[PDB]
DNA sequence: ATCAATATCCACCTGCAGATACTACCAAAAGTGTATTTGGAAACTGCTCCATCAAAAGGCATGTTCAGCTGATTCAGCTGAACATGCCTTTTGATGGAGCAGTTTCCAAATACACTTTTGGTAGTATCTGCAGGTGGATATTGAT
DNA sequence: ATCAATATCCACCTGCAGATACTACCAAAAGTGTATTTGGAAACTGCTCCATCAAAAGGCATGTTCAGCTGAATCAGCTGAACATGCCTTTTGATGGAGCAGTTTCCAAATACACTTTTGGTAGTATCTGCAGGTGGATATTGAT
């Protein structure tokens, strides 16, 4: 491979619209605008814990690709079971 | 072209004694094989810690039952108890 | 010229977003902050496409029940707007702090 | 010539249950009942789930169930709802519900 | 003086409890509530320690036997065995 | 001649409960009452001494922190004094309703 | 002989916790040095918190460790904590705390 | 009469060298006794797990080392990883 | 402010409940030497599917406008905190007996092994159908007035 | 109420995705049958330790009083919802190879079995002591004035 494009921010990518939509799904009516900012920092903790513990798993298959299952593991562990994917 | 295996021939069987004229897609399908796969694993832990909390070696019908009991809620813990125990009776019956 | 007052769109989106199950957050930035998040535990990793998809599915089912709890924190204040505090109380409450 | 199924009156596979209880390392010996019996609890609580996910899909004038009809099924039955408390179906969404003091007027 | 077993659980201790969980003030209905809520816990508790005795072919309640009804229903507790 | 004001007493056993560790309820009433309880499930039950005593700690354990929180959720809703609907939101919240 | 614990320079029975992961069907077979890391794992775990709980001990003027001092070291730990953070330790008490909105006027 | 087997003393020899003029109640040392079983179960739990998934029939090191970094926070896992390896190298030298 | 009622602090003393110490002991692990079985890295290569490139589908960003929500202020009234102690329930300690736990037995049931059969998966190429997403057309909801 | 702008609900249609189908085939199943191993129920029984209860301890049910909290009413300021508008970003569909995952050989490692050595739990009798619980008097805190 030549090059690897540098990620960076992509936290923000997680839109404001995106947000209220996830907010009208959970029943929500009104919005503080400060609620974009802290739902981008829980989803950013969240995603974190998840994807450490499936990339040790991935690591510790010593592959070099996620699967689907070393999330569903992963979601399992942190009390958050997932259908749907292979488990 | 590794075989893998799912319990899905039999959850179809299942829905065709339920529901007859009704199909299941394959992610409605994937969903029900991580359901048995989950519940299965969730009875089987009970009933090896049981086994173990009881210093037995032999998981049987009677560990089982009570993981049964553990594991599920009031009415639908009677109904598979039924179930269960009607099963194992027929089958001791059937040689 | 026209408009709805404050509050009826927005329960005709509650009604509409209720109703449905696509995801609500965009595949592509979605699938980025994924990538971005793994890089910094471990570079060069590859992802099943499945696999992003189930962190999204586990993601926004997350999102939208924590939105439940803080909605009915909000509303505990005998508010209907929710703030910050009240995603705190939820997950001080859940057990994540 | 007969399985262990058809002896026990089961659609749900007693020889595989009885494989897959020995690879799981659940205990050093795995009794002759204990697949028998968890074939069949296995087998009536899928039969329980289908009966209601059907009955939402044919109440959506629908043929064929998806996850939206499990989610309905599992999350309108308490019981379900609890055995399954901790559990997330992709592509089910949520329960249509708007708590009171948000609608209109008074 | 016929009185509910769940009375005993009485206002003082219910106001004790409060007190090591930081609460200065308390409505008169708190202990009502607090017996409802203690009466789920125990239901939930006893019920899984009881079918632990049952399963082993006892009279007795060990200590054993709670101790592993409250790790499954994750309130673990450490210092009576296991 | 002299009173304490209200709230002195109670800020005053705060101070002393959460310094201690004895058990708050008294041993037999709470003996009873898991008696009463386990006699729906069995008939002619008897108790390790032990037993009872670890349900003991577990229970209080279990009712202490779920003051706390019930009085995070007063706290909340801007005021000082728990109510029966504070106990509901924190039993809500961390999904025992 | 010599004990594989002296070998691997603990005080914690590599031999018991080699046995007890044998008799306890978490896998058909069982490496030499998992035993080993171990119990270096548990005597480290064991280590930290009687630090901590008798630097508790010394505090309030004390040479005897009891629960209050295992339940102050555990939960003054963010680590600790976490890891502790479904149990309860009988006869622990709580951390002293009182929310500021409670304290009386200046 | 049957032995009823404890980490007790284990756990008064590491009291003496972490604290050699500190001592420990009959209740304190029950809890030390519960956290090790807890521990012990929940790392060789996750490592069962984590061989399943793997398809392998055996728990080496490596499994539970995994299995400590997927249930320790952070610093905990790191030194505990390192007591880990230390036992483990020291071991394999000593004849 | 002062003044006094009462809670809180520190030091010192003391009896014993609950700790550490001990030796027999013996029994049951854990370790040591010999023969057996088995697992999984390395070496190799088919081939799935992941990363990475261009064209088409529609949601996002941004500024403007004002509805109505939040949070400050005030205040009446209701409701929970504080209070004294004789009174009744819990605690402490004394004593039979239920049952749990220790032990030995023996057999029904489980493990092991070896042909023998069945079946559940996939793969190749075909064949069918539920419904998603387009249209237009008739009825509900909402907000101005 | 009336009018009307806009959303919502049908119903009807049509391509095609993805579901049901089927015929060939097979490896890994599950089944069958006979040989050998043993786990745990079953039955007697010894000794904790659990229920019961009398006497000794002491916490709580009681009703009165009013501080100060909760919640209703009111209002200004301004946040956040709605919407119009310009277009950037994602979505969708079609082409190259890293790495996964499937086969096989081979020894380094774990199992097994039996033996021989010690450690760790218990009990025995006694051995020891940290500290909870009580005293006294100095000082802090709270509340009345
Ligand atoms: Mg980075």
């Amino acid at each position: 491979k030549r090059h690897r494009k540098v990620l960076r921010d992509n936290i923000q990518g997680i839109t404001k619209p995106a947000i209220r939509r996830l907010a009208r799904r959970g029943g929500v009516k009104r919005i503080s605008g400060l609620i974009y900012e802290e739902t981008r920092g829980v989803l950013k903790v969240f995603l974190e814990n998840v994807i450490r513990d499936a990339v040790t798993y991935t690591e510790h298959a010593k592959r070099k690709t996620v699967t689907a299952m070393d999330v569903v593991y992963a979601l399992k562990r942190q009390g958050r079971t997932l259908y749907g994917f292979g488990g | 072209k590794t075989r893998k295996e799912s319990y899905a021939i039999y959850v179809y069987k299942v829905l065709k004694q339920v529901h007859p004229d009704t199909g299941i897609s394959s992610k409605a399908m994937s969903i029900m094989n991580s359901f048995v796969n989950d519940v299965f694993e969730r009875i089987a832990g009970e009933a090896s810690r049981l086994a173990h909390y009881n210093k037995r070696s032999t998981i049987t019908s009677r560990e089982i039952q009570t993981a049964v009991r553990l594991l599920l809620p009031g009415e639908l813990a009677k109904h598979a108890v039924s179930e269960g125990t009607k099963a194992v009776t027929k089958y001791t019956s059937a040689k | 010229p026209h408009r709805y007052r404050p509050g009826t769109v927005a329960l005709r989106e509650i009604r509409r977003y209720q109703k449905s199950t696509e995801l609500l957050i965009r595949k592509l930035p979605f699938q980025r902050l994924v990538r971005e998040i793994a890089q910094d535990f471990k570079t060069d990793l590859r992802f099943q496409s499945s696999a992003v998809m189930a962190l999204q599915e586990a993601s926004e089912a997350y999102l939208v029940a924590l939105f439940e709890d803080t909605n009915l924190c909000a509303i505990h204040a005998k508010r209907v707007t929710i703030m910050p505090k009240d995603i705190q109380l939820a997950r001080r409450i859940r057990g994540e702090r | 010539a007969k399985t262990r199924s058809s002896r026990a009156g089961l659609q749900f596979p007693v020889g595989r249950v009885h494989r897959l209880l020995r690879k799981g390392n659940y205990a050093e010996r795995v009794g002759a009942g204990a697949p028998v019996y968890l074939a069949a609890v296995l087998e009536y609580l899928t039969a329980e789930i289908l009966e209601l996910a059907g009955n939402a899909a044919r109440d959506n004038k629908k043929t064929r169930i998806i996850p939206r009809h499990l989610q309905l099924a599992v999350r309108n039955d308490e019981e379900l709802n609890k055995l399954l408390g901790r559990v997330t179906i992709a592509q089910g969404g949520v329960l249509p519900n708007i708590q009171s003091v948000l609608l209109p007027k008074k």
